């Protein structure tokens, strides 16, 4: 009796669908309160999403419309299971929750009979992941039940929603929103919106949360130096640093890390659309926008958070070196420059470092991954072409230094140019009263030419780096396709070296400025510590 | 600058974290019944093919899990005779929720299990068409369009009468039905400070309506003049006729309350004149004229003013001319 | 900023070397796009013929690339130097009682960092510019050209750019100089710090300065957070819509371009 | 200690020996209507299906005793067309009762009997679906909820204003709908004896609410901390600021009265303060903020509080003192 569970499947759901209308419609016609498992629950329902994605898919290839009627169906049950989450974290309740609970026992038995049935006799992994996260989800219920007042026993002892983000006015709310709207920055539209008539300013913007201020990140860092200094430099601060600021670094990274790999598979399942027609395509082609859709959702949120963690760092170690301006002895002019650039440029350094550090970790696996995956689609010749990319990154990062050799010394020269203004725009009347004007302005074009000299080989590298930019691309298929099929191809093989060679091509580039980046901020906290232990 | 109620009648100032304890939505029906038409149209519709399609659906589901969905002759009797499809089987739900009844297809003394489906269905029918009832009738007592029909004029005056120092301003009616027992509850806001160092935003204070030996409300035939008179005691006696115009910011809202005749129900108008709305020595024509043989209003004139030569002076200044003269 | 100020920026370099590199840039995507178009035709299958003229077009490629970077080189450097010499001989013509009237800083700080921001920054991000537009141009023509119908399919998304594009300027240059005006006071005030650091530890007055400070880099962080808030969005919602079009071109290829069009060189191009 | 009627607004008071003469159920619907959801959900399914099993029984015994109920092929016709069992029989109870009127089974002209037991069910039925319909609305004028919505600040505090004590209280509203014309009793009351020699248990008392004129009531739009002035005259007015916070015993409780716009209901709510929730010297933060051209409440400051520094002394000595200073 396949269509008689399948019958008794597609029930439940419609029974959530017709609940959920009039309090949603009722709904629809500033306290957050957020629950344990809230994010557990919101990953757990886009990965129902992607399993029903997956269910339509099998119900395309099988056809019977009662067939693949369930899998259509949990999708607005899922949908509306969003919308009643929505709806109970804007405003609590102890009743929707149990309406949802009634809906997730009653599915997990309808799935529990379509997996017996189907013993007794694909679907098989489908059935059983949904059967899996069903079941977690439920357990995430009985905890918010558990947690203040399904049923348990008279008063909730209800936290009190919290005044850290929500009380007295405050306008950047990131930890304090819905987990989706935490990836996709949707609380953003309205202050866009209201920006854009009338102008911004700091009556009109926020004030830092309780998370992440001077106070907050200073304590953090105090506590840790203290804790490392107990146990007693410049590996020890840098330790310091490390244990204090902990886990969002790590979790930016392993973001980042999955949206590569995502980032690197969405290529061969082009390969394989390719293949298919050639000779099952548009499950890869619903899968490619999935794919690419959360692979890129991914590598924005981990640049979020690695930003935030290096502004926190920031604001830190800047109020320590401001604590430790005011023990200090008045023995130790240079060092007031000193002091100023160690805040302006060893600062800048120190932060803009943190911002590329998951990349660092992130960016071997991608080229080993690009690497392993074009040999296995082209060859060995592949491993030809996969040296000459790579052979662009040492290369480019040389240029780069030669850039900063050559800005110094057009610096040196524009810093005097100034000076031989300086007075020509003091003594105006003076300068004016004989017209000795023209004499002066002589030697100032008689600068300008030196200056202008110095441009042209900035301008020169400037330039190189610009053409290898794209040189090596066409370099790369260029040795490859001509060293493979005349020296040693279907279009799906040299279209995925396409995508590939771009794919390879795009983290290159930062592989260089991360190592300068890396290399000068550990010589600015090797600087911070030679002043902060003086 | 910033209004505290509108015109029209409306609330302005607009309510910043709200401890939302839910009973937003514990309201349930007397929520709803605030709304809108559509919206109130839709979400009733919204009930109805909720609960018709939710029986329907466990009615083809039973019919199809006795077999008797399985088309065949004889050896059986459908629990719901000449059921063929889903369609037939949705115009089963709606011809016995409803109760139009039409009997082409009927429920047989075979199955008792759809006696028990058949008696949930019609009982939770019959609540849910209670409260749909009940509720829009809850609304049709709406009467806050007759608050719409009552006018105030636009602007205010401040006159000199018997002596001393008044201030006018107009109310009618706009239909054959009265309102009884209407209430003038009179007041003013300003941002004060005490002599204690406290300072508040805004600080509400009745002002009275000055009728016979007292009483707070009124009689509401013909549009009538309210008559104040404002002494040494009152809290709007200390103002000059100059500051007025331009800078102070004083807003003086008038609060009429009265139940209509004919729903029983008790309603309100609220209004607010701001210090650049109300101005200073005028007087209102006379709209009352004797006709033919009755009494004719002309709304016309309701906000015309006329000029009179009455001295211009501070309410503290002209109480002390007063004790000068 | 109207087109007027970079009308006269590239009227400083002459109609020499405008149409040089407009018209080099057209060509190089045109020929960066016509290789991938044979390509698509190499694919089935006078496999050696096809493969040399990939060759030949590969160097075409390169050459031209090489002829477009130089010549945004040498036009940066002939508009620099015309730019400063004008500059210098209209502020030396200049009455008395003007260089009396406008104050110092101005004057002078046009020419210490006008002349060196241009001269570091002007030609690589125009450059970049160019670079990118073209791009995305010859892309856009692609995704029509292998898909006919893909085309009508992409105008709508599209202008769904256009207004994600007013609203945010008009806030991402606003947080921006915001950035700016917090980042002067807090500098400024570490070095205040400096110098009257004898009167400061006498007075006793620790206390109240670290207040300001902390004040100080609240105000700081919070502009440079809002900023990077701000970039994300514009970054996530014009990502989610490139994902769109490639949803709805590899939809409409695997369909149009199989099922009645019957060809399979269409859909690599679009889908890549 | 004993609270006379607790925060939540519910009374505290158990009342004890009421000789029931029966009036607690002479009330019939007016006792029903006061119940929750669920109960009366249930006595109104047990009510109509009391009713349909009472005339499917009847009926089920009519047609037994006519003996068409007897399987028998001609000779007769049945008083209920295509009658066989209980089950059917019921089937044609909830056919008829309810109104859906299936028409498979007929009643039909041989026998006036059935006319009878049809003319009778059909008008109970009416009847009992009338009162259920009726009742229910009756019900979802339950307006108390909007008695929940409303707020008071969880202390109170007492302040110098104008050179005499004064102590303030917070209310507001939480929803967009007004509450019309609200009123406020606000009561004391302590166990009391007279220079009689008689002692009162508990003694309300009225402690006037000090508005403009006179007047009894206020107008709710944002919160209005509510002013009174504590005289010699006052009841209050003898207590010492060091004896309320621990030892003695004084209620003051606030009723706050309105009827409800939408529904017209006349709604009010209790709070009680004790004299160990109450405290002295102390100011609330402004609430109200001009903001960006409106006024914008914030209610985390709602109970919030700051200290000031004003003199601590009891009243009747506040007042020999104003008598000296
Ligand atoms: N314990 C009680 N509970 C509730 N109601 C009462 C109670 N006692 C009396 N009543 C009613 O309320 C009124 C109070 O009057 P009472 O105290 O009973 O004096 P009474 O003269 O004895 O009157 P009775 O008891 O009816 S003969 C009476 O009219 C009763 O009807
Ligand atoms: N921001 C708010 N919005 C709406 N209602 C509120 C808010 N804050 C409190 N309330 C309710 O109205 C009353 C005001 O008392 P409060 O200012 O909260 O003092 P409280 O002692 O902290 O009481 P709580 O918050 O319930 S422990 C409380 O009893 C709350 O139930």
């Amino acid at each position: 009796n396949g269509c008689f569970v399948d019958a008794l499947n597609v029930v439940p759901h419609v029974f959530l669908l017709f609940i959920t209308f009039p309090i949603l419609f009722i709904g629809w016609g500033s306290t957050w309160l957020h629950f344990p498992g809230h994010n557990l629950r919101w990953i757990l329902t886009f990965i129902l999403l992607f399993v029903l994605v997956c269910e339509i898919a099998e119900g395309i290839l099988s056809d019977h419309l009662h067939l693949y009627m369930p899998a259509g169906m949990a999708f607005m049950a899922a949908i509306t299971s969003v919308v009643y989450y929505h709806n109970i974290e804007t405003s609590n309740f102890p009743k929707l929750l149990i309406a949802l609970l009634i809906y997730w026992t009653l599915a997990f038995i309808t799935k529990t009979i379509k997996f017996v049935k189907f013993y007794d006799h694909l679907r098989f992994c489908l059935t059983g992941l949904l059967v899996i996260l069903y079941g977690m989800l439920l357990l995430v219920e009985v905890n918010v039940i558990r947690v203040r007042r399904y049923i348990f026993f008279k008063t909730p002892r209800e936290v009190k929603p919290p005044e850290d983000l929500q009380d007295l006015g405050v306008r950047f709310l990131q930890p304090f929103v819905n987990l989706l709207s935490k990836g996709t920055y949707w609380w953003m539209n309205a202050f866009i919106k209201t920006a854009h008539k009338k102008p911004i300013d700091l009556r009109a913007i926020g004030k830092l949360p309780i998370a992440m201020r001077a106070l907050t990140n200073y304590q953090r860092l105090c506590v840790a130096f203290d804790a490392q200094a107990r146990k007693d430099g410049a590996r020890a601060i840098w330790r310091a640093l490390c244990h204090a600021f902990g886990r969002r670094l790590i979790l930016s990274s392993t973001f980042r890390i999955l949206a590569d790999l995502l980032g690197f598979a969405g290529p061969l399942c082009i390969f394989g659309i390719v293949d298919h027609l050639g000779k099952n395509a548009y499950v890869l082609a619903v899968l490619l926008f999935l794919a690419l859709l959360l692979q890129r959702t991914f590598l924005q949120a981990s640049y979020y958070v690695a930003i935030e963690t290096g502004i926190n760092l920031r604001g830190a170690i800047q109020t320590k070196i401001y604590n430790k301006i005011m023990h200090l002895s008045t023995s130790n002019e240079m060092t007031a420059g000193q002091i100023c650039n160690l805040v302006a440029i060893d600062t800048n350094q120190l932060m803009w470092f943190f911002f590329l550090c998951p990349n660092l970790w992130a960016m071997p696996v991608q080229i080993i991954v690009g690497v392993i995956l074009l040999y296995y689609i082209l060859g060995v010749s592949a491993l030809i072409g996969a040296a000459v990319i790579i052979l662009l990154a040492p290369v480019q990062y040389f240029v780069a230094t030669k850039l900063s050799q050559a800005q110094r010394s057009t610096l040196e020269h524009s810093n005097e140019r100034l000076k031989q203004t300086n007075e020509m725009l003091r003594g105006m009347k003076l300068l004016k009263l004989y017209a000795w004007e023209s004499i002066f302005c002589s030697r100032v074009e008689v600068t300008r030419r030196k200056e202008m000299t110095s441009l042209r080989a900035f301008a020169v590298y400037t330039s190189i780096s610009i053409f290898m930019n794209t040189a090596i691309p066409i370099a790369a298929v260029l040795i490859t396709f001509v060293g493979h099929v005349s020296f040693f191809l279907s279009p799906s093989v040299a279209f995925a070296s396409l995508s590939l060679f771009h794919i390879l091509v795009t983290p290159l580039f930062l592989l260089s400025s991360v190592v300068r980046s890396t290399v000068k901020a550990l010589v600015s906290v090797q600087k911070l510590s030679e002043f902060l232990s003086s | 600058r910033a209004r505290f109620v509108s015109k029209k009648g409306n609330c302005n100032v607009a309510h910043k974290n709200i401890r939302e304890q839910g009973r937003f939505l514990q309201d349930v029906f007397t929520t709803l019944v605030d709304l809108k038409w559509p919206h109130t149209l839709l979400i009733f519709t919204m009930s109805f093919l909720c609960s018709w399609l939710l029986f329907a659906m466990v009615w083809w589901l039973i019919a199809f899990a006795h077999g008797d969905l399985a088309p065949g002759e004889g050896t059986n009797v459908p629990c719901v005779t000449s059921i063929h499809s889903f369609s037939s089987a949705f115009l089963f739900s709606i011809e016995v929720q409803v109760t139009i009844g039409f009997g082409g297809r009927m429920v047989t003394e075979e199955c008792p299990l759809a006696i028990l489906i058949l008696i949930v269905q019609n009982i939770v029918g019959l609540m849910i068409n209670a409260i749909m009832l009940g509720c829009i009738f809850m609304k049709t007592a709406q009467a806050h369009r007759r608050a719409e029909t009552l006018i105030f004029s636009k602007h205010a005056v401040i006159t000199l009468r018997h002596g001393r120092l008044c201030f006018m301003l107009r109310v009618g009616d706009l239909r054959k039905s009265m309102i009884i027992s209407a209430t003038i509850h009179m007041q003013v806001v300003r941002k004060t400070t005490s002599p204690e160092g406290e300072v508040v935003p805004l600080h509400q204070v009745d002002i009275p309506m000055e009728n016979g030996v007292g009483g707070n409300g009124i009689f509401l035939v013909a549009p009538l003049i309210i008559y104040h008179v404002i002494d040494s005691n009152s809290p709007l006696y200390d103002l000059a006729p100059s500051d007025l115009h331009h800078h102070q910011d004083l807003e003086i809202i008038v609060i009429l309350e009265g139940v209509v005749e004919t729903t029983g129900i008790t309603t309100q108008a609220r209004t607010s004149y701001l210090a650049d709305e109300i101005l200073w020595g005028q007087r209102f024509v006379p709209i009352v004229a004797e006709e033919d043989g009755r009494y004719s209003v002309d709304y016309s004139k309701f906000g015309n003013t006329i000029k009179v030569p009455t001295p211009l002076c501070t309410a503290r200044q002209l109480d002390e001319d007063r004790s000068l003269l | 900023i109207p087109w007027r100020a970079c009308t006269k920026y590239l009227s400083s370099a002459g109609i020499l070397l405008l149409s040089l590199l407009v018209f080099s840039q057209l060509l190089k995507h045109m020929v960066l796009v016509a290789i991938d178009y044979w390509l698509a035709k190499w694919t089935d299958s006078d496999q050696s013929v096809y493969a040399m003229v990939f060759t030949l077009l590969c160097s075409l490629g390169i050459v031209l690339c090489l002829v477009t970077s130089v010549t945004v080189e040498w036009t940066g450097l002939k508009v620099a130097k015309r730019l400063h010499r004008s500059l210098l001989n209209r502020i030396i013509l200049a009455p008395m009682r003007f260089f009396e009237t406008t104050p110092l800083g101005s004057i002078l700080n046009r020419f210490s960092s006008d002349c060196n921001t241009i001269d570091q920054h002007i030609p690589s991000t125009l450059e970049c510019l160019s670079r990118s537009t073209l791009l995305c141009v010859s892309a856009l023509t692609v995704i029509s050209y292998v898909t006919p119908v893909f085309l009508v399919a992409l105008l709508p998304l599209a202008v769904v750019c256009y207004f994600i594009q007013k609203y945010f300027r008009v806030a991402s240059r606003d947080l921006q100089q915001l950035d700016d005006t917090t980042q002067l006071p807090l500098l400024s005030h570490f070095a205040e710090t400096v110098e009257g650091l004898t009167t400061i530890r006498a007075f006793r007055y620790e206390a109240r300065f670290q207040q300001k400070l902390l004040e100080y880099t609240d105000s700081n962080n919070i502009a440079s957070l809002f900023l990077t808030a701000a970039n994300r969005w514009l970054e996530v919602r014009m990502e989610y819509i490139g994902a769109c079009v490639v949803l709805i071109a590899a939809a409409t290829s695997i369909s149009n371009s199989l099922h009645r069009e019957l060809s399979a060189g269409l859909v690599g191009l679009g889908l890549t």
